[PDB]
């Protein structure tokens, strides 16, 4: 859609809305794109706000080369242009930063010596404008994560800034704070000697003090007048802006100067105390680009706007809660909706293998680690992912087996450990158990009834990190087992209703990502025995409406399930038979 | 035509699933035929579960529950690696089991629950993982052998059940035989408690079983105790400390109830 | 070469060694998964026999010797300095082949992975090297999946070295699998290795991607598009008012969002600049917007505590009055008629401002814009003009969504293309020169 | 010690006193702004007794200074919160803790 | 599918043939369905043989004649509940000197060049038990001393009667009918 153009796409969820399909398209055999879908098809639209991403290895202009530091040199990152001098070349300012930021101190205080070097928080990087590249088109310094300004003409005067002035009651200014997302200098103006730089390309050192926020600059060994005073906890990204008038534009020398700590020591926590400059592979040059997509939300907030009166005004009314799960990239200081990982194939996989490590660090009854995972994956996070129908398939099976491991893996294994053993007390309610419910020798519903055999106790601990008691690291963390029953029953009824129609949008993208999970928390809950009476009577009708009738719809046992879905219907039917053998041992002791 | 029964529904779903398609999962076929066997053998479940059935009075319900939680806390230690935090847990579980009235009142429940085998396989893992490199965690084997000797003394049937594992107890019968104060807390002291004053269990000993205790004592008479000579003790050409501990087990094998077994 | 013999004098097999290290890898090749079951099992039997026969000859301590003697040079250039240029040309290749052979001579063989327990401390000590990280990681994974006796040597210094690899190399999934195999092996869980990975990776919240449940935030703005420019016809100081009818402090597990203030555009466009079209961002989560929440001044996503008489988070029946001065850049607020002791200055004035409120679910607020669009509860400060006096004469003042898309049914959703800049919003009379 | 900033005022007359359980409904955060605990997430009001050393010192002092029905922000220095050892797997060593606490009830 | 799964678990390389409840459960249904056991007439005797052939053909047509040779070759000469159940199914499918099963059992052995089968047969016959005087005397003294014989029948002398009998009945059935091609192969 071009400038000031409006359009509408009708995928065909409701064929009644299509008003030319029958005229041309119905008889020819063509089908609507959303003919069988049960959900709205997601919109992916071009992102309006440019972001920073790694320079591609096949970029038609940019070419980043990593140089290793020798004995007399330092690690370097050269930024060059592939298509300089040839036609179709792009002559515009390109915005470059570094992949990792430097975080200032939370609270500002109010041969190099190997004590000052060990105690200082002052870091360094240097940029060598290559001799022949115009310094009037190169800007060096720091930026924050908020920098999203791609303008063809960049100047240090139009950068986004604001001054927050807080005063006392009388109005006296006790503090004034300047805020910006671009703390940078221009190479041309910083260049003091004039014209001749072909001695050596301009060396503009950038010095940051992570304990006071003072941002100083040294060009060709002389400190410049410009300085910045950033706020505490500000994350500054080493950035260089340059318009390429040369085959080789600039460089990212990561060395050091007298009495200043190298950049890798502030970037990486492991190398915090290493005075030796380093360029680990995690640190790479990024650039501001527009080649990114955006995921339009499947649902928006319900907002009501209307004139109430001239005397009232305009009313804005939002009352129904809507929520989403946000994924935060620590090294880039940005947050992304987790449903955007359906198109990010590296983050999806890394986060899935992270969820597989979460389920592995608390495996086989590690209760002290299970309470430590309730601080990273919360209960509301373990209920939004289970219910959301737009979740990626791999993350849906990772957030799903994580609940069953953090909360329901210690009582579902111990209860199975005493499952083939029957210790029935000799009580007055044990003596009332009969093989058949009444005179008509008909089998009752397996599971519903009175069972008196001794069973392991179900006890949980309440997660809390303000308490200093150490008696909660036995027993699994508490989870709401009453909301979960109804939620699982509702999701399984919905899955049976939907998947029986063979839709093109199974939850998770495949039939094995909609059922193989769901039947595994249903199975775990049934093993734990949380279901009682009516809930079991309603969930048995979904396995088989006909056989388990209490007095064209077909249950899970008739839905043409995939093999991985058929393995968990052999475990579900395995416990439903153990529920009969145990009754056939409780009904012998009563007669006995 | 109408199944009306879980057994009939499962006796048909399995066959229909296998005759519609060729299953490509060897674990799905295996679980598909175990469940059909259960339906076609409804009496084969009552022959396997009824032996694992025991009944108690209402007075002992709470005490049996307290015992079962302790037994579970020990059984769940079979899927983790033995360490410092499993030290105290194992000892506390064993202490609570032996400080319980049910453990003495009902010795057939203790045998039907497979407690002795669980304790042995815990000790089996402990010995296997770190026996040749001297017995790491030696306060584990000590408790696992103190419990398994009281288990034999509870009743003659418990001793008979423990006697069926004599081969392993004699396989690892050089565990802690030279460390003092570990007497009665040794895997060889559990082998001597499975035939102690039991004439039938002493008449059931095999010649190959008696071949190996003699072979160990022969090595104890030709080679010195390397752990004791590394501790500084003078190097004689024989092992007195370990050699005396292979002579009392044989004392409980050739002599029973004040009369020598002539076989 | 180490004892400095001349390169020509010494014979250094480079092509023959490379060919042998490529023939051995194919010789120790796992069977393909498309073969028949009997053929696959027969080839597994031959691979296992080869692995067993290829270990009893001390042939595993020889690939290790080659690896150690090739790691005495830092890089390909360092190797090629001592050796020939062609010899240094295939240094990384031979190193990558020596691990692919090493990870194949032990893959699937538990007894071969059990005799490598004594050489894992040496193996991990070279994991940080970029030329060897992948191979060392693959051999480590192959050893740890198979041998239970190899997890008993891994200590805190070895786990922190694998964890520090993710920090210095990036987000690699093959490091999480080595960490996953460090916890549970063959159904047995190592609690010591489970109590170290957590305590050394989780608390930092700096390497693994972090997740949160965030409320959705929507923004309402009136039809007013007011800005400042030289030689234009616009009043430089303005005033509007917001008073709240209802506010539930916690509609969900997260605090209810409610922020009021001014926002600006990027250039002369009518689009709210420098922000996301959706998400949990509101008035003051960027450098294009300046907001007030009753306790803080929000701008650039940093909050600063501001003093006020009986200061509190915005509640029911609270009056917020906003003052904007574009002559001298200034934004001031007054809560319930009392001035708040905070104010913005020296922000960018090159675009069109507008009143704006941002909120999560569970609010009831009403714009008091002046005139017929809401009556002011407090008198505007002397000079400031009501915001209803900036309406372009033909258009109608209306409170609308800040962003283009709303909540509606999909086939009726109006997909909007780029919108023309509102350069006619600032009437600068510029005639011909005569 | 800790310093308290009121988010919403309370009665201002009812204060926690010796031997009285405090029903608080809190949200815990780190100094960088990352949440690590929330009783609202678990939907459980948090109950603790004053003077029994069962909660952290910063939380105890903040609750003592709190008033009934009041919502306030609690900033806990590392000295009064987990020290330099920290909480294994949750709280990094030498971390400042910020708490959004509401005193629901006092019994 | 069942026979193919049981013939694949046997071909899977393992150090020891592991006890499998499914296999000892379905090696006694397959074997017991092939016999279904005064002077019968000629038609009765010829109908009890044609039903026998069809009941045997229900299995060796599905690969059950190579499965009882793969489960023995994977035993590697170790007696147990798993070879005493494979040796009862081979007998069940070979009863009456079934020539088709005899040819099928020889063709598989000649094609696979299975050396494990004949090394397991030699190890299973060298591990067969015989009469023991020491055990009999040790049991006789036990009954003489008046203690209750808690064990069933003193099955320590001739520990395995049915396994030993079946291991030779299988070898006799494999050569029954004067099979001169397998007599020279044994």
């Amino acid at each position: 859609l071009g400038v000031a153009q409006v359009g509408r796409m009708n995928f065909g969820k409701d064929v009644s809305t299509l008003k030319y399909f029958t005229i041309c398209g119905l008889q020819e055999g063509y089908e609507p794109f959303a003919v069988n879908t049960n959900r709205d098809i997601t919109m992916w639209l071009s992102k309006r706000l440019p972001q920073f991403l790694q320079v591609p290895s096949n970029h038609e202009h940019i070419e980043v080369t990593r140089i290793d530091g020798t004995i007399d040199s330092s690690p370097c990152l050269k930024v060059t242009q592939k298509s300089f001098g040839s036609q179709n070349s792009n002559t515009d300012i390109m915005f470059y930063r570094l992949s990792m930021p430097i975080e200032c101190a939370e609270v500002f205080s109010k041969r190099d010596d190997y004590d000052f070097l060990m105690q200082t928080s002052t870091y360094y990087y240097s940029v060598r404008i290559f001799p022949g590249q115009e310094p009037a088109n190169v800007w060096v310094g720091w930026i924050t994560s908020d920098f999203h300004q791609y303008d063809t003409g960049f100047d240090l005067d139009r950068v986004r800034t604001v001054t927050v002035t807080l005063g006392d009651e009388k109005g006296k200014v006790h503090e004034s704070i300047k805020r910006s997302n671009c703390y940078m200098v221009c190479a041309g103006e910083s260049m003091s000697p004039g014209q001749g730089r072909n001695n050596n390309g301009l060396e503009i050192g950038c010095v940051v003090d992570a304990a006071s926020g003072l941002l100083t600059f040294i060009a060709n060994g002389k400190e410049l007048s410009t300085y910045y005073q950033v706020e505490p906890s500000t994350k500054l990204f080493p950035a260089v802006f340059a318009q390429a008038t040369s085959p080789n534009v600039f460089q990212f020398e990561l060395g050091r100067i007298k009495n200043v700590m190298p950049l890798s020591a502030g970037l990486f926590k492991s190398e915090h105390k290493n005075p030796v400059p380093q360029c680990p592979p995690r640190l790479h040059v990024q650039f501001l680009s527009h080649v990114l997509w955006s995921r339009m939300p499947n649902q928006f907030l319900k907002v009501d706007v209307s004139r109430i009166s001239e005397r009232q005004g305009w009313l804005v009314q939002c009352l129904d809660p809507l929520q989403f799960m946000s994924l935060h990239i620590p090294e880039e200081n940005r947050s992304v909706d987790i449903l955007e990982l359906t198109e990010q194939e590296e983050l999806l996989k890394f986060h899935y293998h992270t969820l597989r490590l979460y389920s592995a660090v608390c495996a086989l009854g590690n209760h002290r680690v299970a309470h430590a995972l309730c601080s990273h994956v919360d209960e509301p996070q373990l209920l939004y992912a289970i219910e959301n129908k737009y979740m990626p398939g791999l993350l849906r099976a990772g957030y799903y087996d994580l609940l069953i491991d953090i909360h329901l893996s210690s009582y579902a294994t111990a209860r199975l450990m005493m499952n083939n053993e029957y210790i029935v007390p000799m009580t007055e309610e044990t003596k009332s158990i009969t093989l058949f419910p009444d005179e008509n020798k008909k089998h009752g519903l397996p599971g519903i009834g009175l069972s008196t055999s001794l069973r392991p106790r179900m006890q949980f601990s309440s997660p809390s990190f303000v308490s200093i008691s150490n008696e909660c690291y036995q027993y699994s963390p508490e989870f709401p087992l009453d909301i979960l029953k109804s939620k699982t029953i509702q999701m399984l009824t919905e899955a049976v209703k939907e998947g029986s129609l063979h839709a093109r949008d199974p939850v998770g993208g495949t039939t094995e990502f909609l059922f193989v999970p769901l039947i595994k928390l249903f199975y775990t809950l049934l093993i734990m025995g949380i279901f009682h009476n009516e809930d079991l009577k309603h969930i048995l009708q979904l396995i088989e409406p006909s056989v388990f009738k209490e007095a064209p719809k077909e249950g899970l046992l008739q839905m043409k399930l995939p093999e991985p879905v058929k393995l968990q219907m052999c475990l579900l039917l395995q416990y439903l038979c153990d529920c009969q053998v145990r009754h056939r041992i409780e009904a012998i002791v009563a007669f006995s | 035509k109408k199944s009306s029964t879980l057994q009939q529904l499962i006796s048909e779903t399995m066959v229909r699933w296998a005759q519609e398609s060729v299953i490509e999962d060897p674990e799905l076929v295996r679980a598909m035929f175990v469940l059909l066997h259960r339906q076609y053998d409804g009496i084969g479940g009552l022959v396997r579960a009824l032996p694992k059935t025991y009944t108690i009075n209402g007075v002992s319900v709470e005490d049996t529950i307290n015992l079962l939680a302790s037994l579970g806390q020990i059984r769940s230690l079979l899927s983790v690696r033995m360490g410092k935090e499993e030290e105290k847990l194992m000892i506390r579980g064993l202490g609570d089991i032996m400080n319980n009235k049910v453990f003495y009142q009902h010795p057939n429940l203790m045998r039907a629950l497979g407690m002795h085998e669980t304790v042995m396989e815990v000790m089996v893992n402990v010995l296997g993982g770190g026996e040749s490199k001297e017995i790491t965690f030696p306060k584990m084997v000590a408790n696992c052998c103190r419990f398994l000797c009281y288990f034999c003394r509870i009743s003659r049937q418990n001793q008979k059940a423990m006697f069926d594992h004599l081969s392993y107890l004699l396989e690892n019968s050089s565990v802690g035989l030279a460390s003092p104060a570990m007497r009665g807390s040794t895997p060889l002291d559990v082998a001597a408690a499975s035939v102690m004053d039991n004439n039938e269990l002493a008449l059931a000993l095999r010649e190959p079983d008696l071949e190996k205790v003699v072979r160990y004592l022969a090595g104890c008479g030709l080679q010195s105790c390397q752990m004791l000579v590394s501790k500084g003790y003078p190097d004689i050409g024989w092992n007195p400390v370990e050699g005396e501990r292979y002579l009392d087990f044989l004392r409980f094998a050739v002599f029973c109830n004040g009369e020598s077994v002539e076989e | 070469l180490s004892k400095k013999a001349k390169a020509s004098t010494v014979d250094l097999p480079i092509e023959s060694v490379s060919l042998s290290l490529q023939d051995l890898i194919g010789y120790f090749h796992p069977p393909d998964e498309h073969l028949e079951h009997e053929d696959k099992q027969n080839r597994l039997r031959a691979l296992k026999n080869r692995q067993n026969l290829f270990q009893e000859e001390g042939m595993i301590n020889l690939v290790l010797e080659c690896i150690d003697r090739l790691h005495v040079y830092s890089s390909a250039a360092h190797f090629a300095d001592v050796a020939g240029r062609e010899a240094g040309e295939s240094w990384k290749s031979i190193l990558n082949s020596l691990y692919e052979l090493l990870a194949a001579l032990i893959r699937g063989n538990r007894k071969n992975c059990a005799q490598f327990s004594g050489s894992l401390d040496w193996l991990i000590s070279r994991l940080e090297r970029l030329e060897a990280s992948s191979g060392i990681l693959e051999v480590l994974h192959c050893v740890l999946v198979e041998s239970p006796e190899a997890l008993n040597i891994i200590k805190e210094g070895h786990i922190k070295s694998i964890i520090s690899l993710l920090d210095k190399h990036g987000r690699n999934h093959k490091v999480l699998d080595v960490l996953c195999s460090l916890c549970v092996c063959h159904g047995v869980a190592v609690r010591s290795n489970q109590h170290l990975i957590c305590d050394n990776l989780l608390p930092g919240r700096d390497l693994l991607l972090q997740t949160r449940l965030v409320n959705h935030v929507s923004s309402m703005r009136p039809n007013i598009f007011l800005g400042v420019s030289e030689g234009s016809a616009q009043y430089k100081k303005w005033y509007y008012e917001l008073m709240v009818d209802h506010t539930e402090p916690f509609v969900t597990a997260e605090a209810t969002h409610l922020r009021v203030g001014w926002a600006s555009t990027e250039g002369y466009s009518p689009y709210p600049g420098g922000g996301e079209e959706w998400g949990g961002n509101g008035v003051g989560d960027d450098l294009f917007s300046y907001g007030f929440d009753g306790l803080h001044l929000w701008s650039g996503c940093i909050a600063r505590t501001v003093s006020s008489p009986n200061q509190h988070l915005l509640r029911t029946d609270d009056v917020i009055s906003c003052c904007l001065d574009l002559s001298a850049p200034s934004i001031s607020f007054r809560i319930n008629g009392q001035p708040v002791q905070g104010m913005f200055e020296n922000f960018n004035i090159d675009g069109l401002f507008f009143p704006v409120v941002s909120f999560s679910a569970g609010i009831k607020v009403r714009f008091l814009l002046g005139g017929r669009h809401g009556e002011f509860k407090f008198l505007p400060p002397p000079g400031y003009a009501p915001c209803y006096e900036a309406v372009l004469p033909k258009e109608k003042l209306k409170v609308e969504h800040s962003r283009e898309y709303k909540q509606e049914r999909t086939y009726t959703r109006d997909l909007l293309g780029p919108t023309v800049s509102l350069t006619q919003a600032a009437f600068t009379p510029i005639p011909v020169d005569t | 010690g800790v310093e308290i900033e009121t988010i919403s005022p309370g009665d201002g007359r009812t204060f926690p006193k010796k031997g009285q359980t405090c029903v608080v409904h809190y949200t815990g955060m780190l100094q960088n702004g990352k949440k690590f605990d929330s009783s609202r997430d678990r939907n459980k009001p948090f109950k603790f007794r004053i003077g029994k050393q069962e909660v952290i010192k910063g939380f105890e002092e903040g609750a003592a200074q709190m008033s009934l029905g009041q919502r306030a922000k609690l900033t806990c220095t590392p000295d009064v919160a987990y020290g330099a050892t920290g909480h294994p797997g949750v709280i990094p060593p030498n971390a400042t803790l910020i708490f959004d606490v509401e005193l629901l009830n006092l019994e | 599918q069942l026979i193919l799964l049981f013939s694949r678990t046997a071909l899977t390389e393992k150090c020891k043939l592991e006890e499998d409840f499914l296999y000892m459960a379905y090696a006694d249904i397959m074997a017991k369905s092939c016999h279904d056991e005064e002077v019968k007439s000629f038609e009765e005797k010829e109908m009890e043989k044609q039903k026998l052939l069809y009941q045997q053909a229900r299995l060796h047509d599905r690969g059950a004649a190579e499965m009882v040779l793969q489960t023995i070759s994977a035993s590697k000469g170790e007696t147990g509940p798993m070879v005493a159940a494979t040796l009862k199914l081979g007998i069940a499918i070979l009863n009456g000197g079934n020539s088709t099963v005899q040819q099928k059992m020889l063709d598989y052995l000649k094609e696979k060049k299975d050396v494990g089968f004949f090394q397991s047969l030699a190890g299973l016959m060298q591990s067969c038990s015989v009469l023991d005087l020491n055990a009999f005397e040790r049991q006789n003294k036990a009954e003489g001393l008046g203690m209750v014989t808690e064990e069933g029948s003193g099955e320590k002398v001739l520990q395995d009667d049915e396994f030993t009998c079946d291991l030779f009945r299988f070898l006799q059935l494999l050569c029954e009918g004067h099979n001169s091609d397998f007599q020279n192969y044994l």
